[PDB]
């Protein structure tokens, strides 16, 4: 059946699955480094603040508990793609979350995936995102906390989506709940059990209030850009495994093939020597 | 079949029948890729497609009178008006919320939708 | 069933797009 | 309720150095006010460290780190289950301070009223950072 | 002043520490060099607005300020 | 062109029987195949595969069967034969390639690819064997020998990420650049 | 097209019109693939008003065909690009 064609295609898989099973090895390589840095960076002054405003009893005392009517969402996703069915997975919960009521949500995405696949679904919602992260690091997380303090003043609440790396080869969507500066410099103000002196309230509550937000951000990209790799681990080796299948399948039917073309080829040439 | 033209049969059953040829035909062209990696990598306005596309495929199939002691269910008769109706809809996006399981063996789209929306309601 | 114009397509296409921003950039 | 003895924790986004111990007897950093000292039983309060020195002692000699850092910046909370933690933008020991490469290329700032602060601190740590030295 | 500069100028205490290592980042080990570094990209998202590069990361880049 | 390669191979045991060494290199074999062919298909004799002859590999065994290492008795001499054969499409699943293969000890399979490369001589030392092996090579270039096939070997394997040499970790991009020397 | 008669035919005729199945059923009527159809008197036997548009036309369709993969990478696409593969959907 053309031969000709037949063998075509199979170089074509052979190089998929090669291209393929290269890629692999630097999802491992990758994923190496970024396990190596979230282990070093994880649990970075998280809870921190948490925990001692949970500590304060006098601000429980007074803390304003009521349901945040509007909140902002900013889910994590990676840039790059062929990294698997987590970009996918993000996208897919923030719009259930966001279909269902609209006009509640800013929606500011991170990850070029992640912004793109939620343009065309959610159009005039959102409207900025951050892509193209040369490194993952505390000053730019910052930088990023900063972007999003901008942004939620207008909400009632912030919470951001992305991958929580909790194994090599599992990696599950978590997302954290981060009340905006204003509602965070009110409940503060309040604090009384731990003094603040050194710098006075005016300055240690919107400083502190930086810490609670890029901890959370700082520790959400290295969650995820771990599982990117996991999970890109994963897929090429899905895909490698899927290419070989395939490539081999094809050899047999251009063995196949070749038997045929040897008997009709054959059977012309017995056709002639016959008359 | 040379019967397929818009002068011999109405024009909207020639757009409904090239609306799921070409739908069908673009699912095609994708399929090796879709076979080497998932289709959650693929694009979203592709991923539609081939989603569509997985709908339309399990409504073509049916059960035939004769063929009830094969399959065990009882057969379908589609009417010529319901068949159009039946695929415009789908074309449009009724049925893509529902699991294309709903669509395997169904007469009518009206009848994948109760099977489609009980299957909804269990959950 | 055709993988290799697929690869082919990816390539002439990437490769364009490429280097037609470093065209602008050159000009 | 109540926590044991002390525990203390120094962590840095890039890399933890103790993420609980007790064999240390005293802390002593310089907030932006005056040099304050956090040790055993001391109450619970806030603090803000501007990229100044950072001396602790050890009971019992810890591996490869050696008591003396200069941090470039960080928050300090003291908790009220009698507990420190300390979390710093970098840190590093005073051996590896490579003095005299200060100013090479980063003069430049711009007359503005944030400028004004800008530099402001940094000259304060150049100023900060010989002294660190002795 | 670390407090002052927060409340003559929205300068925000990261940018603070930013700029008081800006002086003496040379003179710190490559280690801490590498990682007192911040680019990114941010767009204005319609098909094809806005491309911002966020390199600078002291001055009005980043961290705004009033001052400034 | 049938006649030719027996009338050289002749030639070639006269320093055979009388003691000497000679070399004997049959310039594209599988033309004599094909010489041997239009006789047999003019003559109308059965056609076989690719209407080759059924006797189309005895035609080449009592040939090359001819060039061996006489022993000492008769002299020690010996006759190297060295035929050439070319492949279409590089498939030697062909009817006379695997004649000869099955023939030969081993085969020298020169790639093109790996010409245009600059790869010259473009030898495919993949598919490249030698029967004898190490107890032809000289008592020196046995062991240099056997440390540098092992060296290619694993390059070949590792050659596949060739294109990926920071990415991947140390101790593997190390050995894909010894290769490269090789 | 490898088979025996199509081979002859197409050497013996000055050009040849391929009709693509592919191109047929995804609305693409009449389905010709432009890549490899070709014609020996070319522009010789168009009109003027013709040769001067059926030109640029070639040139428009040729880049086209190309951005059709890239359209399934997405994720971006620069201003031109988009006014070209726009471009090219309305030929």
């Amino acid at each position: 059946a053309n031969l000709k064609q037949l063998k075509i295609r199979m170089k074509a898989i052979g190089s998929i699955k090669k291209i393929t099973k290269a890629m692999k090895m630097v999802a491992a390589s990758k994923m190496k480094a970024e396990t190596s840095r979230l282990e070093n960076g994880r649990n970075f002054a998280v809870g921190s603040v948490q925990k001692m405003l949970e500590n304060e009893s006098y601000v429980q005392k007074k803390k304003s508990t009521t349901a945040p009517k509007s909140t902002l969402l900013v889910p994590i996703t990676s840039d790059k793609g062929l990294c698997g069915s987590v970009n996918s997975s993000i996208v897919r919960e923030v719009k259930r979350l966001a279909l269902n009521n609209r006009s509640a949500f800013g929606l500011l995405p991170v990850g070029e995936k992640g912004s793109s696949g939620l343009s065309r679904p959610f159009p005039d919602l959102l409207k900025s995102s951050i892509v193209n992260i040369q490194n993952v690091n505390f000053p730019t997380a910052a930088a990023i906390a900063h972007q999003v303090s901008t942004q939620g003043a207008g909400y009632d609440q912030v919470t951001l989506i992305y991958n929580h790396f909790k194994n090599a080869i599992s990696y599950v969507v978590k997302h954290q709940e981060l009340l905006p500066r204003a509602q965070f410099l009110n409940l503060f103000k309040y604090v009384t059990r731990h003094e603040a002196v050194e710098p006075e309230l005016e300055y240690s509550k919107n400083y502190f209030f930086e810490l609670y937000m890029a901890s959370s951000v700082y520790n959400a990209l290295l969650n995820s850009s771990a599982s990117e790799q996991a999970s890109r681990m994963n897929a090429m080796e899905n895909a490698s495994k899927n290419a070989g299948e395939i490539l081999s399948k094809l050899t047999l039917d251009y063995n196949k093939a070749r038997q045929a073309k040897i008997t009709m080829e054959l059977i012309e040439i017995i056709s002639g020597a016959s008359i | 079949s040379r019967m397929l033209d818009p002068i011999t049969i109405g024009e909207e059953h020639y757009t409904v029948a090239r609306g799921v040829q070409k739908l069908l035909q673009d699912y095609k062209s994708l399929q090796d890729i879709i076979a080497i990696l998932g289709v959650d990598d693929l694009s979203e306005e592709d991923k539609l497609v081939v989603a569509r596309a997985r709908k339309v495929q399990k409504f073509l199939s049916q059960p035939f009178f004769m063929s009830e002691v094969f399959s065990g269910i009882p057969g379908r008769f589609v009417n010529l008006k319901q068949n159009i109706a039946s695929f415009k809809a789908l074309l449009e996006g009724a049925g893509d919320e529902y699991p294309e399981s709903c669509f395997y063996m169904k007469g009518d789209l009206e009848e994948s939708l109760a099977a489609g929306r009980a299957d909804a309601l269990k959950s | 069933t055709r993988e290799e114009e697929w690869l082919d397509k990816r390539t002439k296409s990437q490769e364009k797009v490429y280097f037609d921003q470093e065209d602008r950039k050159a000009m | 309720t109540k926590k044991q003895k002390m525990e203390v924790t120094l962590r840095t986004p890039y890399k933890e150095y103790l993420a609980n111990f007790d064999g240390f007897s005293r802390i002593t950093a310089k907030t932006n006010e005056a040099s304050l000292v956090i040790q055993n039983k001391t109450p619970a309060s806030l603090y803000v460290l501007p990229p100044g020195p950072l001396k602790i002692r050890f009971t019992s000699e810890v591996k490869n780190v050696s008591g003396d850092f200069l941090h470039t910046g960080g928050w300090v909370i003291v908790h009220a289950d009698n507990t420190c933690e300390i979390n710093v933008m970098d840190l590093f020991d005073r051996k590896e301070v490579r003095a005299d490469q200060f100013e090479k290329g980063n003069i430049q700032d711009l007359d503005t009223l944030a400028g004004k602060y800008a530099a402001k601190s940094r000259k304060s740590t150049v100023r900060l950072f010989t002294k660190a030295t002795t | 002043c670390i407090e002052f500069a927060f409340k003559k100028a929205g300068i925000p205490i990261v940018r603070n520490f930013l700029h008081s290592t800006e002086g003496v980042i040379y003179g710190l080990p490559q280690r801490v060099q590498r990682n007192l570094a911040i680019n990114y990209t941010v767009k204005q998202y319609k098909e094809g607005k806005a491309v911002s590069a966020k390199t600078i990361k002291t001055l009005q880049e980043a961290f705004p300020s009033k001052g400034d | 062109q049938f006649l030719a390669p027996y009338s050289g191979c002749a030639i070639g045991e006269f320093f055979r029987d009388n003691g000497k060494h000679a070399l004997i290199i049959y310039d594209d074999l599988s033309k004599q195949a094909v010489a041997y062919r239009q006789m047999s298909l003019l003559l109308r004799r059965p056609p076989g595969r690719e209407a080759y002859p059924g006797d189309v590999f005895y035609l080449h065994s009592r040939l090359l069967e001819r060039a061996a290492k006489m022993n000492d008795s008769l002299g020690g001499g010996s006759l190297t034969a060295l035929p050439v054969i070319e492949t279409q499409a590089g498939d030697v699943s062909a009817y006379i390639p695997t004649n000869v293969i099955s023939i030969t000890d081993g085969q020298i399979f020169l790639e093109t690819e790996l010409f245009y490369k600059g790869i010259r001589p473009a030898i495919n030392v993949g598919l490249s064997v030698s029967r004898v092996g190490s107890a032809a090579q000289i008592k020196a270039m046995k062991k240099i020998a056997g440390n540098l096939k092992l060296t290619l070997a694993t390059y070949r394997e590792l050659a596949a990420f060739s294109q990926f040499g920071s990415d991947l970790d140390a101790k593997t991009q190390q050995q894909l650049n010894t290769g490269e020397r090789l």
